[PDB]
């Protein structure tokens, strides 16, 4: 009866993350498309697809519980990667952040769709993409969680 | 084909 | 940090109140804070520098349960309205903070992690208000600055209405000035 | 007057971890 705040996905050709907040498990629209979501009941249609923001969302699954989102505004930001790994990122603008000691690529690989946590633990934004240089993630991408509130309505 | 849910991540650490 | 909390019920209603009356508690102790009750209240003791605290309001001048029977408070500040007693076997205690940083973080029995902006030596006002019924049960429990340090301990609930819009604390540096 | 007496707790040292199987 532990429940995940994050699932780890699949489709036939690629691997990455969806993270629910508010009811919804979000993910990214570069990974999984116009898809439906598996049940035990079947497949189970996206409640909101926007393709602009590169952002799809489906009624939360079982096995799952919603993260809150941010409401603190800070800047100190924490990246939770498919292996559980932590990674510290300092916010720089609306949508963009850096990495406190940049990774090799392969390390943030399959992440996409996961969080980005403030200090408290709630939601700042998705992980959309590893901004790079070389092999080497200095950045991040994400979706500002406020895009998901706005979607929402 | 569906997404499809291979694990999942329990942010606290919470252990069963 | 990030700030990560999860929560476990370890007695129910019945063992609850037999343990009460003998004052012996066999149970294993895990955790920085510790839910607590008596026969009338249930609310926090956190664990700061080997020593289990909880406000007096809920305590009064009690023995904890443990597994030798009852234990003693070691501290009792009726005007703070603070109480402390050795922390338990097992458990593991926070760190009192040294950035002096304005950003808190209420740990609620929820084990929910709420913010909150410091507005003075033992206030802090919500960035998100609250039904009082929500934070109910709470006192005791840690303020955390942004590296899980503690900065205080929830007193009391500044309402309206039944809508908490802030909170009054027992900031770290006063269990110093209890301790002495 | 009973003891007071731990009934749960919270543990705020977990870290994110992949739910075993
Ligand atoms: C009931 C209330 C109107 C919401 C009241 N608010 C209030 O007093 O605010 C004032 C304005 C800012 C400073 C104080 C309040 O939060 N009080 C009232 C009591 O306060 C105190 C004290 C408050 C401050 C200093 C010393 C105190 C000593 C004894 N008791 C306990 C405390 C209380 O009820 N605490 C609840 C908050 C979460 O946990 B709590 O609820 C369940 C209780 O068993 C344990 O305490
Ligand atoms: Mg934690
Ligand atoms: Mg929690
Ligand atoms: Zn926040
Ligand atoms: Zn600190």
């Amino acid at each position: 009866q532990v429940e995940g705040e994050v699932q780890i996905v699949s489709t036939a050709t690629q691997t990455f993350l969806a993270t629910c907040i508010n009811g919804v498990c979000w993910t990214v629209y570069h990974g999984a498309g116009t898809r439906t979501i598996a049940s035990p009941k079947g497949p189970v249609i996206q409640m909101y697809t926007n393709v602009d923001q590169d952002l799809v969302g489906w009624p939360a699954p079982q096995g799952s519980r919603s993260l809150t989102p941010c409401t603190c505004g800070s800047s100190d930001l924490y990246l939770v990667t498919r292996h559980a790994d932590v990674i510290p990122v300092r916010r720089r603008g609306d949508s963009r952040g850096s990495l406190l000691s940049p990774r090799p690529i392969s390390y943030l690989k399959g992440s996409a769709g996961g969080p980005l946590l403030c200090p408290a633990g709630h939601a700042v934004g998705l992980f959309r993409a590893a901004v790079c240089t070389r092999g080497v993630a200095k950045a991040v991408d994400f979706i500002p969680v406020e895009n998901l509130e706005t979607t929402m309505r | 084909g569906s997404v499809v849910i291979v694990g999942r991540i329990v942010l606290s650490g919470k252990p069963a």
